[PDB]
Protein backbone atom coordinates (compact mmCIF):
# COMPACT_ATOMS: atom_id res chain seq x y z
CA UNK A 1 0.00 0.00 0.00
CA UNK A 2 2.68 2.26 0.50
CA UNK A 3 5.60 3.51 -1.99
CA UNK A 4 9.58 4.56 -1.20
CA UNK A 5 10.97 7.74 -2.53
CA UNK A 6 13.37 7.91 -5.34
CA UNK A 7 15.97 10.06 -5.04
CA UNK A 8 17.87 12.38 -6.97
CA UNK A 9 20.36 14.92 -6.01
CA UNK A 10 22.03 17.18 -8.81
CA UNK A 11 22.44 20.85 -9.13
CA UNK A 12 20.87 23.08 -11.60
CA UNK A 13 23.46 24.10 -13.96
CA UNK A 14 26.88 22.20 -14.22
CA UNK A 15 29.28 22.59 -11.09
CA UNK A 16 32.28 24.93 -11.33
CA UNK A 17 33.97 25.33 -7.97
CA UNK A 18 33.54 29.25 -6.20
CA UNK A 19 30.35 29.82 -8.70
CA UNK A 20 26.89 29.83 -7.08
CA UNK A 21 24.47 27.41 -8.05
CA UNK A 22 21.63 25.89 -7.14
CA UNK A 23 21.44 22.52 -4.73
CA UNK A 24 18.43 20.43 -5.54
CA UNK A 25 17.01 17.10 -3.94
CA UNK A 26 14.45 15.78 -6.03
CA UNK A 27 11.90 13.06 -4.06
CA UNK A 28 9.50 10.99 -6.81
CA UNK A 29 7.68 7.68 -7.07
CA UNK A 30 6.59 7.63 -3.20
CA UNK A 31 2.97 7.32 -1.14
CA UNK A 32 2.13 8.60 1.01
CA UNK A 33 2.64 12.30 0.33
CA UNK A 34 4.19 13.07 4.03
CA UNK A 35 8.05 12.97 3.40
CA UNK A 36 10.90 14.67 5.34
CA UNK A 37 13.79 16.48 3.44
CA UNK A 38 16.75 18.47 4.37
CA UNK A 39 20.28 19.43 2.45
CA UNK A 40 23.11 18.77 4.28
CA UNK A 41 26.52 20.88 4.24
CA UNK A 42 29.21 18.86 5.67
CA UNK A 43 26.74 17.14 7.08
CA UNK A 44 24.34 19.86 8.87
CA UNK A 45 21.32 20.83 8.09
CA UNK A 46 20.97 24.35 5.71
CA UNK A 47 18.17 26.30 6.64
CA UNK A 48 15.69 28.35 4.16
CA UNK A 49 15.57 25.38 2.02
CA UNK A 50 12.70 25.38 -0.35
CA UNK A 51 10.36 23.22 -2.22
CA UNK A 52 7.73 22.78 -4.27
CA UNK A 53 4.27 22.62 -4.60
CA UNK A 54 2.93 18.79 -3.89
CA UNK A 55 1.74 17.36 -6.86
CA UNK A 56 1.73 13.71 -8.03
CA UNK A 57 1.93 11.52 -11.43
CA UNK A 58 -0.19 9.50 -13.38
CA UNK A 59 0.52 6.65 -11.60
CA UNK A 60 -0.54 8.79 -8.58
CA UNK A 61 2.80 8.96 -6.40
CA UNK A 62 4.24 12.16 -5.31
CA UNK A 63 6.91 14.19 -6.16
CA UNK A 64 8.62 17.31 -4.55
CA UNK A 65 11.69 19.53 -5.40
CA UNK A 66 13.68 20.56 -2.49
CA UNK A 67 16.40 23.26 -3.15
CA UNK A 68 18.68 25.99 -2.13
CA UNK A 69 21.41 28.36 -3.76
CA UNK A 70 24.95 26.60 -2.65
CA UNK A 71 28.66 27.85 -4.12
CA UNK A 72 30.21 23.95 -4.36
CA UNK A 73 33.81 23.73 -3.74
CA UNK A 74 36.12 20.81 -3.80
CA UNK A 75 36.43 19.87 -0.34
CA UNK A 76 32.53 20.67 0.70
CA UNK A 77 29.58 17.73 0.85
CA UNK A 78 26.48 18.05 0.10
CA UNK A 79 24.10 15.50 0.83
CA UNK A 80 19.89 15.70 0.89
CA UNK A 81 18.53 13.58 3.78
CA UNK A 82 14.99 12.14 3.20
CA UNK A 83 12.57 10.01 6.00
CA UNK A 84 9.88 8.40 5.17
CA UNK A 85 7.05 5.94 6.63
CA UNK A 86 9.02 3.31 4.24
CA UNK A 87 12.06 3.99 5.65
CA UNK A 88 13.66 2.47 9.02
CA UNK A 89 16.02 5.38 9.10
CA UNK A 90 16.56 8.19 7.35
CA UNK A 91 18.37 7.56 3.83
CA UNK A 92 21.24 10.08 3.49
CA UNK A 93 21.93 10.54 -0.39
CA UNK A 94 25.52 11.99 -1.31
CA UNK A 95 25.79 14.68 -4.16
CA UNK A 96 28.02 13.45 -6.94
CA UNK A 97 28.89 15.93 -9.80
CA UNK A 98 28.64 13.22 -12.35
CA UNK A 99 25.14 12.37 -11.62
CA UNK B 1 -9.59 27.63 -14.37
CA UNK B 2 -10.62 24.89 -12.26
CA UNK B 3 -14.02 23.46 -12.56
CA UNK B 4 -16.94 24.36 -10.39
CA UNK B 5 -17.24 22.31 -6.86
CA UNK B 6 -18.84 18.81 -7.79
CA UNK B 7 -20.33 16.53 -5.61
CA UNK B 8 -18.62 14.44 -3.12
CA UNK B 9 -17.80 10.85 -3.11
CA UNK C 1 -1.43 15.65 -27.88
CA UNK C 2 0.14 18.72 -28.08
CA UNK C 3 -1.23 20.46 -24.91
CA UNK C 4 -2.93 19.90 -21.95
CA UNK C 5 -3.97 21.41 -18.77
CA UNK C 6 -4.49 19.48 -15.57
CA UNK C 7 -5.69 20.34 -12.10
CA UNK C 8 -4.38 17.46 -9.33
CA UNK C 9 -6.22 17.44 -5.52
CA UNK C 10 -4.64 16.06 -2.60
CA UNK C 11 -6.78 15.57 1.00
CA UNK C 12 -5.47 13.64 3.40
CA UNK C 13 -6.53 12.53 6.57
CA UNK C 14 -4.35 13.06 10.07
CA UNK C 15 -6.74 11.79 12.83
CA UNK C 16 -5.65 13.82 16.12
CA UNK C 17 -3.43 16.72 14.23
CA UNK C 18 -6.38 18.89 12.97
CA UNK C 19 -9.15 18.40 10.17
CA UNK C 20 -7.61 16.47 6.49
CA UNK C 21 -5.42 19.20 4.26
CA UNK C 22 -6.56 19.81 0.93
CA UNK C 23 -4.11 21.25 -1.33
CA UNK C 24 -4.93 21.71 -5.55
CA UNK C 25 -2.23 22.58 -8.03
CA UNK C 26 -2.89 23.41 -11.89
CA UNK C 27 -0.38 22.42 -14.88
CA UNK C 28 -0.64 23.61 -18.27
CA UNK C 29 1.65 20.68 -19.67
CA UNK C 30 4.35 20.70 -17.78
CA UNK C 31 4.71 24.03 -15.98
CA UNK C 32 2.40 24.71 -12.58
CA UNK C 33 0.21 27.62 -12.50
CA UNK C 34 -1.90 28.52 -9.71
CA UNK C 35 -1.75 26.69 -5.73
CA UNK C 36 -4.33 26.66 -2.99
CA UNK C 37 -3.03 24.94 -0.04
CA UNK C 38 -5.69 24.72 3.11
CA UNK C 39 -2.38 24.88 5.81
CA UNK C 40 -1.43 27.89 4.57
CA UNK C 41 -1.55 31.51 7.01
CA UNK C 42 -4.09 32.82 4.88
CA UNK C 43 -5.35 29.98 2.39
CA UNK C 44 -6.28 31.48 -1.27
CA UNK C 45 -4.95 30.71 -4.81
CA UNK C 46 -1.92 31.89 -5.89
CA UNK C 47 0.22 32.38 -9.14
CA UNK C 48 2.99 30.35 -9.69
CA UNK C 49 3.91 31.36 -13.52
CA UNK C 50 4.56 35.14 -14.64
CA UNK C 51 1.26 34.71 -17.38
CA UNK C 52 -1.34 34.13 -15.27
CA UNK C 53 -0.36 37.30 -12.73
CA UNK C 54 -2.89 39.48 -15.60
CA UNK C 55 -6.16 37.82 -14.34
CA UNK C 56 -8.22 39.59 -12.62
CA UNK C 57 -9.72 39.80 -8.76
CA UNK C 58 -13.12 38.25 -9.89
CA UNK C 59 -10.34 35.06 -11.06
CA UNK C 60 -8.89 34.94 -8.10
CA UNK C 61 -11.87 34.93 -5.91
CA UNK C 62 -14.03 32.97 -8.15
CA UNK C 63 -10.87 29.81 -7.43
CA UNK C 64 -10.80 30.19 -3.69
CA UNK C 65 -13.96 29.89 -3.25
CA UNK C 66 -13.65 26.93 -5.33
CA UNK C 67 -10.94 25.29 -3.34
CA UNK C 68 -12.54 26.73 -0.07
CA UNK C 69 -15.16 24.79 -0.81
CA UNK C 70 -13.72 22.21 -2.22
CA UNK C 71 -11.29 21.75 1.42
CA UNK C 72 -15.01 21.30 2.92
CA UNK C 73 -16.33 18.53 0.24
CA UNK C 74 -13.36 16.76 0.82
CA UNK C 75 -13.43 16.30 4.37
CA UNK C 76 -16.75 15.06 4.18
CA UNK C 77 -15.59 12.63 1.22
CA UNK C 78 -13.04 11.19 3.87
CA UNK C 79 -15.28 10.30 6.56
CA UNK C 80 -17.92 8.46 3.49
CA UNK C 81 -14.61 6.70 2.35
CA UNK C 82 -13.78 6.20 5.94
CA UNK C 83 -17.24 3.91 6.16
CA UNK C 84 -17.07 2.47 2.66
CA UNK C 85 -14.21 0.10 3.88
CA UNK C 86 -14.70 -0.11 7.42
CA UNK C 87 -12.01 1.38 8.25
CA UNK C 88 -11.00 2.98 11.61
CA UNK C 89 -11.32 6.35 12.77
CA UNK C 90 -7.46 5.95 13.97
CA UNK C 91 -5.44 6.14 10.50
CA UNK C 92 -4.38 8.56 7.88
CA UNK C 93 -6.33 8.64 3.95
CA UNK C 94 -5.24 9.91 1.08
CA UNK C 95 -7.68 10.63 -1.81
CA UNK C 96 -6.23 12.16 -5.09
CA UNK C 97 -8.19 13.42 -8.22
CA UNK C 98 -7.10 14.62 -11.47
CA UNK C 99 -8.97 16.14 -14.38
CA UNK C 100 -8.60 18.27 -17.80
CA UNK C 101 -8.29 18.10 -20.75
CA UNK C 102 -5.46 17.57 -24.45
CA UNK C 103 -5.56 19.57 -26.98
CA UNK C 104 -4.37 17.90 -30.40
CA UNK C 105 -1.62 20.49 -32.42
CA UNK C 106 -4.67 21.84 -33.96
CA UNK C 107 -6.03 23.01 -30.63
CA UNK C 108 -9.26 20.52 -30.74
CA UNK C 109 -10.36 18.29 -28.05
CA UNK C 110 -8.23 15.19 -28.39
CA UNK C 111 -9.52 13.76 -24.87
CA UNK C 112 -11.04 14.51 -21.35
CA UNK C 113 -9.73 13.37 -18.05
CA UNK C 114 -11.41 12.70 -14.49
CA UNK C 115 -10.02 10.20 -12.12
CA UNK C 116 -9.52 9.72 -8.65
CA UNK C 117 -7.33 7.20 -6.62
CA UNK C 118 -8.17 6.50 -2.76
CA UNK C 119 -5.17 5.58 -0.51
CA UNK C 120 -2.96 5.83 -4.08
CA UNK C 121 -5.72 2.96 -5.68
CA UNK C 122 -7.45 3.45 -8.42
CA UNK C 123 -11.11 4.06 -7.22
CA UNK C 124 -13.33 5.60 -10.16
CA UNK C 125 -12.68 7.18 -13.75
CA UNK C 126 -14.74 9.13 -15.98
CA UNK C 127 -14.73 7.18 -19.19
CA UNK C 128 -13.56 8.47 -22.41
CA UNK C 129 -17.33 8.67 -23.36
CA UNK C 130 -17.59 11.49 -20.89
CA UNK C 131 -20.61 10.23 -20.09
CA UNK C 132 -20.42 6.84 -17.77
CA UNK C 133 -18.01 5.79 -15.00
CA UNK C 134 -15.79 2.82 -14.19
CA UNK C 135 -15.81 1.97 -10.21
CA UNK C 136 -13.41 -0.07 -9.15
CA UNK C 137 -14.93 -1.77 -6.50
CA UNK C 138 -18.43 -2.14 -4.19
CA UNK C 139 -17.30 1.14 -2.22
CA UNK C 140 -16.95 3.25 -5.47
CA UNK C 141 -20.36 1.97 -7.09
CA UNK C 142 -21.89 4.15 -3.83
CA UNK C 143 -19.56 7.07 -5.38
CA UNK C 144 -20.64 6.45 -9.03
CA UNK C 145 -24.72 6.25 -7.77
CA UNK C 146 -23.87 9.60 -5.91
CA UNK C 147 -22.23 11.00 -9.14
CA UNK C 148 -25.13 9.85 -11.21
CA UNK C 149 -27.99 11.34 -8.90
CA UNK C 150 -26.12 14.81 -9.13
CA UNK C 151 -25.18 14.11 -13.15
CA UNK C 152 -21.75 15.18 -12.97
CA UNK C 153 -20.77 13.03 -15.52
CA UNK C 154 -22.60 15.41 -17.89
CA UNK C 155 -21.24 18.63 -15.88
CA UNK C 156 -17.70 17.39 -16.65
CA UNK C 157 -18.66 16.99 -20.56
CA UNK C 158 -20.03 20.13 -20.45
CA UNK C 159 -16.51 21.65 -18.80
CA UNK C 160 -14.40 19.60 -20.82
CA UNK C 161 -15.62 20.45 -23.91
CA UNK C 162 -16.10 24.02 -23.30
CA UNK C 163 -14.49 25.48 -20.30
CA UNK C 164 -11.27 23.75 -20.45
CA UNK C 165 -10.48 24.07 -24.09
CA UNK C 166 -11.40 27.61 -24.01
CA UNK C 167 -9.16 28.53 -21.02
CA UNK C 168 -6.37 26.03 -22.20
CA UNK C 169 -6.06 27.83 -25.61
CA UNK C 170 -6.09 31.81 -23.82
CA UNK C 171 -3.07 30.21 -21.46
CA UNK C 172 -1.47 29.36 -24.25
CA UNK C 173 -1.57 32.18 -25.91
CA UNK C 174 -0.77 35.26 -22.65
CA UNK C 175 2.11 32.47 -21.88
CA UNK C 176 3.02 31.79 -25.50
CA UNK C 177 6.74 32.50 -25.41
CA UNK C 178 7.32 29.48 -22.69
CA UNK C 179 4.50 27.58 -23.28
CA UNK C 180 4.88 27.18 -26.96
CA UNK C 181 8.62 27.47 -26.89
CA UNK C 182 10.33 24.40 -26.97
CA UNK C 183 13.80 24.44 -25.55
CA UNK C 184 16.18 21.79 -26.95
CA UNK C 185 18.52 19.71 -24.89
CA UNK C 186 22.53 20.49 -24.19
CA UNK C 187 24.00 17.27 -25.20
CA UNK C 188 27.03 15.43 -24.40
CA UNK C 189 28.48 12.33 -23.35
CA UNK C 190 31.17 11.45 -20.22
CA UNK C 191 33.27 8.56 -20.04
CA UNK C 192 34.13 6.55 -16.40
CA UNK C 193 36.10 3.74 -16.14
CA UNK C 194 34.74 0.81 -13.85
CA UNK C 195 37.36 -1.87 -14.41
CA UNK C 196 40.70 -2.00 -16.51
CA UNK C 197 38.17 -4.14 -19.19
CA UNK C 198 34.86 -1.70 -18.86
CA UNK C 199 34.24 2.07 -18.95
CA UNK C 200 30.67 3.89 -18.35
CA UNK C 201 29.23 5.84 -21.10
CA UNK C 202 27.07 8.59 -20.14
CA UNK C 203 25.20 10.68 -22.44
CA UNK C 204 23.29 14.05 -21.26
CA UNK C 205 20.59 16.04 -21.93
CA UNK C 206 20.27 19.34 -19.79
CA UNK C 207 18.12 22.57 -19.92
CA UNK C 208 14.65 20.79 -22.10
CA UNK C 209 11.33 21.98 -22.38
CA UNK C 210 8.92 20.08 -22.58
CA UNK C 211 9.89 17.54 -20.44
CA UNK C 212 9.24 14.62 -22.74
CA UNK C 213 12.27 13.53 -24.41
CA UNK C 214 13.61 10.07 -25.80
CA UNK C 215 17.48 9.17 -25.10
CA UNK C 216 18.55 5.82 -26.44
CA UNK C 217 21.73 3.71 -26.58
CA UNK C 218 22.43 1.63 -29.62
CA UNK C 219 25.66 -0.77 -30.33
CA UNK C 220 26.37 -1.37 -33.52
CA UNK C 221 23.08 0.76 -34.63
CA UNK C 222 21.10 -1.27 -32.79
CA UNK C 223 18.97 -0.58 -29.48
CA UNK C 224 20.25 -1.29 -26.03
CA UNK C 225 17.53 -0.85 -24.32
CA UNK C 226 18.53 -3.51 -21.48
CA UNK C 227 21.93 -2.68 -21.12
CA UNK C 228 21.01 1.04 -20.75
CA UNK C 229 20.68 2.89 -17.25
CA UNK C 230 17.65 5.58 -17.67
CA UNK C 231 17.13 8.05 -14.42
CA UNK C 232 13.72 9.29 -14.05
CA UNK C 233 13.41 12.72 -15.54
CA UNK C 234 14.07 15.74 -13.16
CA UNK C 235 13.41 19.04 -12.62
CA UNK C 236 16.62 21.78 -12.84
CA UNK C 237 14.12 24.29 -11.01
CA UNK C 238 14.27 26.98 -14.10
CA UNK C 239 11.45 25.55 -15.77
CA UNK C 240 13.63 22.94 -17.49
CA UNK C 241 14.22 19.20 -17.18
CA UNK C 242 17.83 17.04 -16.80
CA UNK C 243 17.76 13.56 -17.86
CA UNK C 244 21.04 10.69 -18.65
CA UNK C 245 21.17 7.42 -20.06
CA UNK C 246 24.15 5.24 -19.73
CA UNK C 247 25.60 1.75 -20.98
CA UNK C 248 28.56 -0.55 -19.65
CA UNK C 249 30.95 -1.03 -22.42
CA UNK C 250 34.00 -2.84 -23.15
CA UNK C 251 36.94 -0.53 -23.45
CA UNK C 252 38.05 -0.26 -26.66
CA UNK C 253 34.56 -0.72 -28.08
CA UNK C 254 33.43 2.84 -27.43
CA UNK C 255 32.78 4.04 -31.14
CA UNK C 256 30.34 1.40 -31.64
CA UNK C 257 28.12 2.94 -29.24
CA UNK C 258 25.85 6.11 -30.60
CA UNK C 259 23.47 8.02 -28.21
CA UNK C 260 20.21 9.05 -30.14
CA UNK C 261 18.14 12.51 -29.08
CA UNK C 262 14.95 13.12 -29.83
CA UNK C 263 13.02 16.59 -28.68
CA UNK C 264 10.71 19.12 -29.59
CA UNK C 265 12.87 21.87 -29.17
CA UNK C 266 16.03 20.61 -31.70
CA UNK C 267 16.13 21.12 -35.29
CA UNK C 268 16.75 17.33 -35.88
CA UNK C 269 17.51 14.41 -34.02
CA UNK C 270 20.68 14.04 -32.57
CA UNK C 271 23.47 11.02 -32.41
CA UNK C 272 26.27 11.49 -30.19
CA UNK C 273 29.50 9.58 -29.80
CA UNK C 274 31.76 9.79 -26.58
CA UNK C 275 34.46 12.39 -28.10
CA UNK C 276 37.99 11.52 -26.37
Amino acid sequence: IQRTPKIQVYSRHPAENGKSNFLNCYVSGFHPSDIEVDLLKNGERIEKVEHSDLSFSKDWSFYLLYYTEFTPTEKDEYACRVNHVTLSQPKIVKWDRDM
Amino acid sequence: KPIVVLHGY
Amino acid sequence: GSHSMRYFYTAMSRPGRGEPRFIAVGYVDDTQFVRFDSDAASPRTEPRAPWIEQEGPEYWDRNTQIFKTNTQTYRESLRNLRGYYNQSEAGSHIIQRMYGCDLGPDGRLLRGHDQSAYDGKDYIALNEDLSSWTAADTAAQITQRKWEAARVAEQLRAYLEGLCVEWLRRYLENGKETLQRADPPKTHVTHHPVSDHEATLRCWALGFYPAEITLTWQRDGEDQTQDTELVETRPAGDRTFQKWAAVVVPSGEEQRYTCHVQHEGLPKPLTLRWEP
